[PDB]
């Protein structure tokens, strides 16, 4: 299965993976905050009248 | 000219090492959203 | 193109490699190997001129410029033998040989 | 016959001109190149250009003139990039309200005109330094910073004469058609320029200019296949095209030049365009303010038959008032 | 007749007659297509009786004139 | 009829026969999408009953 | 076919490909910018039931005699 | 120029090609004139 | 150089090109007709 | 009467007579569809009031 | 270049084949359509 | 009457032949469909009422 | 062009063609005439 | 089956399958997120009245 | 039969098929979707009141 | 060259294959949707 | 491009990725259905 | 496919590339700011319900 | 400059490829345009 | 121009750019999205 | 990623850079000065609660 | 043309005067949008 890896350049392989992964965890991040109501029942504990 | 097959071999312990170890994070993140606001 | 000019835009174009027989094409090739052959004349009596008076770097030039006229010469008549064949085997074609 | 029109066989040096003649400070800037197009009409080498100090601060300043305009009139359209292209000759940078004078105006209400002005009056004096620097390094006679003078003496003018009638809001407002819309309103408001005597001699100019280019452009090219095309040579050393040229006009009208004295009929009938031009704008709301009733004082209109006649009554009641202010309110009628 | 050709390269021929009709049917189509009778790609639908026709005459009244006066 | 291809070049004849098809093509739909009856961008979902007619005699 | 591109150099073939296709992707984006249906920026939130649509021919007698817009 | 008989060969295809061309715009103004007649 | 041979083999992908352009344009044809006839 | 395919190329045969069926095919749905009340009666079928 | 005799008699066998099939499977498809909604 | 086809080319003549009867046909069969109100018969037993 | 014997090949099959094209022409008629006569 | 990959490249074929799966599957959820009410159901629990 | 395939490049078939699948499915799944109410039906099942 | 006739001759069976399990499963996708929902 | 050996090897990845994202995306669509089934 | 840097100099193609995206970037941001919804700079701090919306079809 | 029919048939593989991918991505923007707001 | 080992190693850092590219403009898409939807 | 300054000059690169990051910054002050809501020159003072806003008031 | 140890000297310069401007302009937004936030 390592055979993949040939003929590549592991600081480009882990380029391209720490993008896609820097990109998917904000997306899924700006996506729950607006589902799951949160930070705005954090911000809504804390706000002054 | 590129990663050998024996680089290639090493590269991916530590690639499938890493995608597992994150993995493990993402379930215990996963877990504990659940119990604090479940979505189904 | 030089010699097909603006009729080039209507894909006239004369200097093409022929194989076939083709009237047009060889009309073209009987002109060129003329003119030709006048200037692979004139460019090895420019380089026998200038030989003559000795000018080292203008003598490598002539040299340079002659071999390009031999070769481009050598085209042309590459283009007769092939119309020339194809002149033999095709009725209808010139009595008067290409080349 | 041959034309000399334009050139079947161009010849092309591999090593090049464009490296200049010898020029002490300042930099070459760029490698020369041949474009065939070029090389079609005229020579083909375009190639390395000189800017030194005065020609980088002239680009530096004319670009921030340039940019201000443009931001104005995309500011104009909302910057709404396809009104920009689509309206773009239309838009205008404006200068300020009547009521300012020469005050300093608001940002919005001409503030960045008289800027944009200011940047691009610097980049032209700038420009003219560039020019006049570059023709005694190479050596040769001032001419052509003396003819590129007559031309800002005239783009000045449209600085000087707002400011001799004393308002800032009678400059030209940058911007294709609305130039031209003013062009027009300043022949209304002063009273037809057609009756402006300096006009006059200015438009003789620039008619003259195409008169004797068109006999100087067409004289040369039938004289090329004598070398009449070799002008240098042709004065240090006269030639049968030389004599031919002088002869044909020499027989045509009775009268002609010499192959150098062409070229000073040229050069003042082009200075002369914009010099008599600026006079006549200096001229225009300071000392006449209707150019036609001058033309009349003086004896230049032509007399017509009347189209109307008024009576008495009709002469006051057709005068009108002098246009004021616009309304600041936007009345009800109801009671 | 065929000695017409004699004095012509024929590829150069077929060049001048292919540009002499296409000017010629583009030239007819935009003469029509400007007409009101065959403005077809906004009538081409209506029958040839609803079609427009020329006026066999136009009319005014006396004190109407489609002119300004003036000498 | 393949020996046109002797008297002119293909490569040449090709490239001029695709601009003109291009150029045609564009020009007709310019001038359809600049009419009334087939403006479709704006009326292309009315039915052909629906659509717009140029004006006919008034028939009198 | 794949002989046209000995007949082309394929690096002129590919320029003109993307060049024709960015100029035409460019026109179509911009020719239904300016339209009303689909000046998405503006309306794209619309429903299509609810996007603009240009106008039907007139009712059928296509000839006026209206009653007044209530006070 | 050319022979005899190719000058022939083309006035064939030229008369050919122009009746064969005359003949679609005859069809063409057949159809024109079913659908709206000018006379 | 072009033989006969390449003449004849391009102008069969010619005439099938021709065909083929052809018959896409006939069925656009057909489908603006259905909605929305010029005639 | 085979004779007809010689000096043809098969592919220019079968690309020649797809293009022709796959045409004819098309525009006979498409006229059908208008003269056939079909697939308009299975649209009503299944609309909603 | 192109097609010999021999290839062309292969070839034609195919065709009609083919041609035949793509006309038996419209008639049943025809038949089918007559026995919906005839249109006679 | 066969010594007509000498001098021509089969492919030719197949051509123009099929172009004719591919255009007759056409012309003939939507001419006929005005005349004979067929298919406009056949639209209406399937309308909807 | 074609050969006289070529010719007479080709033309046994045009005539085959042609006869077996007006014949299948001949019985859409007849079925026409049946279903809607239009004299 | 596995001569259709001689002559290929293995990563021109993984970037086509991996680029064909990333837009297939995000077509799929927001299509899929516009019929079935969901995460709607979800923002809805947790929503703020 | 297999005979037609002869002389062509496997690739360009694969693509080519492929190619004309992927747009006669969307097709049809555009055209299925609009007849059969489906799944139009499926969002009114789940949608909120 | 091109696909040579041995090529073409095992590239032919798997294309057969391919399709005649392409029409097998729309078959099943039609039979389902005609429980479903006919169309006659 | 890869050999008759590379290829054999790379199809039978291909084959396994392929149908382990099938299972799983049956086990998906079986958890999907049980949720809010769609027909 | 690296060999397309082969027939292609990536000294002229990425000048070209960088060329295009940084104008379609720009026309792209202008476009949006010129319009009612997307005037970001005078109304940004509008919520998703308050912002602009183009006129609908009349019956709507 | 040479261009070998070897080389024209490898760059075809590739041209008519990305062609049809291309086609291929576009049908997609339709699909989902004509979703969104159909044009007939 | 190059030589292929300088094509393939230029080659991954232009894959490379172009994705982090798309990463980066699928972040901003997906912010201006939730902040002011275009459908 | 150095190997980019072999495949371009870097004394071109840094002009070019210089020169559109001067123009950008440039155009966004001009912008925003021209706006309302970041006029700063005349109302950079207000504070943001007071600052001008791209809607119309309600009721009128 | 520079030796490519001379290239990688330059390039350590300019990504990090790139990204001290970076860092700049980070804190330059940090204050305007403290002072007048645009969303
Ligand atoms: C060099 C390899 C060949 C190729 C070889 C195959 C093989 C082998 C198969 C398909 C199959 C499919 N191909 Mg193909 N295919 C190619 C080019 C294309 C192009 C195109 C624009 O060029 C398109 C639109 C398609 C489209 C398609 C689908 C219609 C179909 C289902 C899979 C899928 O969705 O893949 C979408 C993919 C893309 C748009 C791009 C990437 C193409 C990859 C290589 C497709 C095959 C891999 C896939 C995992 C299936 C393999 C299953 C085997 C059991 C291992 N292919 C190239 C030229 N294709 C499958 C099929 O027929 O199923 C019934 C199948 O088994
Ligand atoms: C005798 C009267 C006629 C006349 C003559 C005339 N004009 C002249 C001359 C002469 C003899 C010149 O020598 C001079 C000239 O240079 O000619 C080429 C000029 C000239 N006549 C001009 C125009 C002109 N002349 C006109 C008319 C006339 N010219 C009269 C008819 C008109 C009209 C009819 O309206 C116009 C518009 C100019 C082409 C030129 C003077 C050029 C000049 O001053 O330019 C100033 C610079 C700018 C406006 C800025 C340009 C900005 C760049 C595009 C920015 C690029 C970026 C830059 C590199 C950034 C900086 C970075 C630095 C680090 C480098
Ligand atoms: C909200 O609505 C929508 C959005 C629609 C919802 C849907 C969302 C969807 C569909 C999400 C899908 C997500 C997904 C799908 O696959 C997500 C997949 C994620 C993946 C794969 C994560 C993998 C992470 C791997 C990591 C972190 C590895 C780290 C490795 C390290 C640290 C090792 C470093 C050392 C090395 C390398 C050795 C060098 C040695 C060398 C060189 C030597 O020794 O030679
Ligand atoms: C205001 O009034 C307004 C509105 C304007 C109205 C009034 C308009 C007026 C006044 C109009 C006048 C019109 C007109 C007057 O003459 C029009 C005259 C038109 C004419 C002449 C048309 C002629 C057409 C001829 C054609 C198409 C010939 C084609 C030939 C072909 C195809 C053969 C090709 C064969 C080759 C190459 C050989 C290959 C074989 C080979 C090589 C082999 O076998 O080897
Ligand atoms: C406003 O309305 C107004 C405008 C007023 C109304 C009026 C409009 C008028 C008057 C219109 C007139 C239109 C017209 C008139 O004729 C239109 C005529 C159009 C024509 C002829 C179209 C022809 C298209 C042909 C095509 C597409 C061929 C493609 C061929 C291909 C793809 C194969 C290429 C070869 C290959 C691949 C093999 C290489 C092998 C090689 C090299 C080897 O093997 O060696
Ligand atoms: C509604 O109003 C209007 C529209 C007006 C109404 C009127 C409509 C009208 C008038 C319609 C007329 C239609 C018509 C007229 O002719 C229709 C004619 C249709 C025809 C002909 C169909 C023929 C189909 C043939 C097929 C599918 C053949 C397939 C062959 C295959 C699979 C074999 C391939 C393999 C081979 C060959 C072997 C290679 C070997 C090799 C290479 C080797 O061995 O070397
Ligand atoms: C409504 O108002 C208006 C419109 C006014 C009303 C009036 C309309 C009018 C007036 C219509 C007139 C129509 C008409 C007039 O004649 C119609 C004439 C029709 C004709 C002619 C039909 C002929 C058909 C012939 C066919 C199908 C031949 C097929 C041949 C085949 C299959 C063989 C092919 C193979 C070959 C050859 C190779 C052999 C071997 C070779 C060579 C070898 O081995 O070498
Ligand atoms: C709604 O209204 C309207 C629209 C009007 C309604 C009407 C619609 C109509 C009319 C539709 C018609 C549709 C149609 C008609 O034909 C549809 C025809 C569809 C077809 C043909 C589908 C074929 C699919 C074939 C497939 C999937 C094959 C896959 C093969 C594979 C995976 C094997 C790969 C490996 C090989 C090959 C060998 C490797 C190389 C080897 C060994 C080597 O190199 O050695
Ligand atoms: C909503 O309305 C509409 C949209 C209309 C509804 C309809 C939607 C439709 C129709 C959707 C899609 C349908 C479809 C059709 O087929 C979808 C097809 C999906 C497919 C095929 C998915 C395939 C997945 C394959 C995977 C994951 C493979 C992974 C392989 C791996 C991990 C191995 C990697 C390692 C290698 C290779 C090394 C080898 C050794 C080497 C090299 C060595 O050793 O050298
Ligand atoms: C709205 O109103 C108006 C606007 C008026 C209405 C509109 C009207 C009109 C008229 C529209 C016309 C549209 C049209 C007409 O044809 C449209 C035609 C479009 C076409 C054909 C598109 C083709 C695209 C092809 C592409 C993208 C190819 C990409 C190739 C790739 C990726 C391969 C990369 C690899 C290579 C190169 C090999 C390197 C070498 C290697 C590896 C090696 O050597 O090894
Ligand atoms: C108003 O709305 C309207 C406008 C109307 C709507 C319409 C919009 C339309 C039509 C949009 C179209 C968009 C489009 C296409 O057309 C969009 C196309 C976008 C694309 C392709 C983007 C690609 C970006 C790629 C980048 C950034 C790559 C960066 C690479 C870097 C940094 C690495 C460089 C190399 C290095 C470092 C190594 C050196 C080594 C060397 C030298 C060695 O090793 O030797
Ligand atoms: C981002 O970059 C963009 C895209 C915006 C760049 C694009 C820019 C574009 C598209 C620019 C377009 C420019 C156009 C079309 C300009 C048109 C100009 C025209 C036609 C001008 C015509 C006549 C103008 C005249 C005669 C103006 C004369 C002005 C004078 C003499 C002003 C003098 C002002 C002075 C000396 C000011 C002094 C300052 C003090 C403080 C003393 O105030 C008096
Ligand atoms: C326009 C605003 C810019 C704001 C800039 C803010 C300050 C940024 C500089 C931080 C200084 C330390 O940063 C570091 O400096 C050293 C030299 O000292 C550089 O060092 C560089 O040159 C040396 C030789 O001189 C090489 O051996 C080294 O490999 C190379 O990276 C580093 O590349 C840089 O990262
Ligand atoms: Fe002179």
């Amino acid at each position: 299965m390592h055979r993949i890896w040939m003929g590549t350049d592991p600081h480009i392989i882990m380029s391209a993976l720490g993008s896609f992964l820097v990109g998917a965890v904000l997306v899924m991040h700006i996506w729950a905050y607006g589902q799951f109501n949160w930070p705005a029942t954090l911000k809504a504990k804390y706000a002054t009248p | 000219g590129g990663m050998t097959e024996e680089e290639a071999r090493r590269f991916h312990g530590y690639m499938v090492t890493g995608t597992l170890g994150y993995v493990v994070v993402a379930s215990v993140a996963h877990f504990l959203a659940w119990s604090w606001r479940p979505w189904f | 193109p030089v010699n097909d000019g603006i009729w080039a835009w209507y894909g006239i174009d004369d200097d093409r490699p022929m194989a076939a027989w083709s009237r047009f094409h060889a009309t073209r090739c009987v002109e060129q190997l003329a003119i030709n052959r006048a200037r692979v004349g004139a460019a090895e009596w420019a380089l026998a001129d200038v030989q003559a008076r000795g000018i080292v770097p203008c003598i490598a030039k002539a040299a340079a410029h002659l071999a390009r006229a031999r070769a481009e010469l050598a085209d042309w008549e590459a283009q007769g033998h092939r119309l020339e064949a194809a002149r033999k085997v095709t009725p209808g074609a010139w009595t008067t040989p290409v080349i | 016959e041959y034309q000399n029109l334009f050139t079947r066989v161009q010849v092309r040096t591999v090593p090049e001109p464009g490296i200049p003649i010898d020029e002490s400070t300042g930099t070459r800037y760029g490698t020369g190149t041949f474009s065939y197009l070029a090389g079609k009409f005229g020579d083909a080498q375009i190639g390395p250009i000189y800017l030194g100090w005065a020609g980088v601060l002239s680009l530096i300043f004319g670009f921030i003139a340039i940019e201000i305009i443009g931001l104005n009139m995309w500011a104009s359209v909302g910057w709404d990039p396809v009104e920009f292209i689509r309206q773009l000759p239309w838009l205008a940078l404006e200068p300020p309200p009547p009521q300012y004078g020469l005050r300093v105006p608001p940002l919005n209400q001409g503030g960045w005109y008289l800027m944009a002005g200011f940047f691009l009056t610097v980049s032209i004096i700038l420009w003219w330094i560039r020019i006049y620097r570059r023709a005694r390094a190479l050596q040769m006679g001032s001419h052509l910073p003396w003819a590129f003078a007559s031309a800002i003496f005239l783009y000045s003018t449209f600085f000087f004469q707002p400011l001799l009638v004393g308002s800032w809001s009678e400059m030209v407002p940058f911007g294709i058609f609305p130039h031209l819309d003013w062009t027009s309103a300043f022949s209304i408001r002063y009273g037809n320029l057609y009756y402006n005597p300096f006009h006059a001699l200015s438009i003789a100019f620039l008619y003259g200019s195409a008169v004797l280019f068109a006999m100087h452009g067409a004289t040369i090219l039938a004289v090329a296949r004598m070398g009449g095309e070799r002008e240098i040579e042709q004065i240090t050393d006269r030639g049968t095209a030389a004599e031919r040229s002088m002869l044909f006009w020499r027989w045509c009208m009775g009268f002609n030049a010499t192959m150098e004295s062409i070229h000073r009929w040229a050069w003042w009938f082009a200075v002369l365009t914009t010099f008599t031009g600026g006079i006549g704008i200096l001229l225009t709301g300071t000392v006449v303010d209707n150019w036609y009733l001058w033309g009349v004082k003086h004896g230049l209109v032509a007399p017509y038959p009347a189209q109307n006649q008024l009576t008495p009554e009709q002469q006051d009641l057709l005068r009108g008032r002098y246009q004021g202010t616009a309304p600041d309110s936007f009345p009800s009628y109801v009671v | 007749m065929h000695r017409i050709w004699l004095m012509y390269d024929p590829r150069r021929v077929m060049v001048a007659l292919v540009g002499f009709l296409a000017v010629l049917a583009l030239v007819i189509h935009f003469v029509l297509l400007s007409s009101q009778r065959y403005s077809w790609i906004e009538n081409g639908t209506l029958g040839a009786d609803q079609a427009p026709v020329g006026a066999s005459a136009p009319a005014a009244a006396a004190e109407m004139s489609p002119l300004p006066p003036g000498r």
